[PDB]
């Protein structure tokens, strides 16, 4: 299959064979579609919002969970949210794969793009 | 009266039992594990000493 980031590799689309890179793939592509960048599905990805007063601030954490957990079913889903020092909010995702069960590396991470 | 006959390169009457040799894939020893499992529904797990 092809994972989500698409890297020409060798000449040719990056394929990997294994589905825990892919279920990677999946939730980067998730977290990096906003809702309504899609023209074909208006629905699909994560709610952004970025100036407002962080008082309100779990919400949307609370929400990008359920849409993760929702959207991904092969992989389990905790999200975080920190508030940093001058504006930024630090969301934290813990995936775990659930086909495996250990801690699944990837010999791609290491190779320097 | 016996009939003669020569050398031809493709007849229908051939043709009736062309077929001889197939290479089919029925049930058998080496054909029992047809289907195999995706990772959908594997768990990928270590072996450990005492396993």
């Amino acid at each position: 299959m092809y994972v989500y980031p698409p890297r020409i590799i060798n000449g040719t689309l990056y394929k990997s064979t294994d589905l825990a890179e892919y279920t990677r793939g999946k939730i980067l592509q998730t977290l990096s579609i906003v809702r309504g960048e899609l023209v074909a599905d208006p629905f699909f990805g994560v709610p952004l919002r970025l100036f407002s007063n962080i008082n309100d601030y779990q919400s949307d954490v609370s929400k990008i969970q359920i849409i993760l957990e929702e959207e991904i079913t092969e992989a389990q889903f905790i999200v975080t949210g920190d508030l940093k020092n001058n504006g930024i909010v630090s969301l934290t995702v813990y995936w775990a794969y659930l086909g495996t069960e250990n801690i699944e590396n990837f010999e791609i991470d290491t190779s320097n793009i | 009266t016996t009939q003669e006959f020569l050398s031809k390169n493709k007849t229908i009457e051939s043709e009736l039992l062309d077929l001889l040799i197939k290479p089919n894939t029925d049930d058998s020893i080496l054909t029992r594990n047809k289907q195999a499992i995706a990772d959908r529904d594997l768990f990928d797990i270590e072996w450990e000493p005492g396993q």
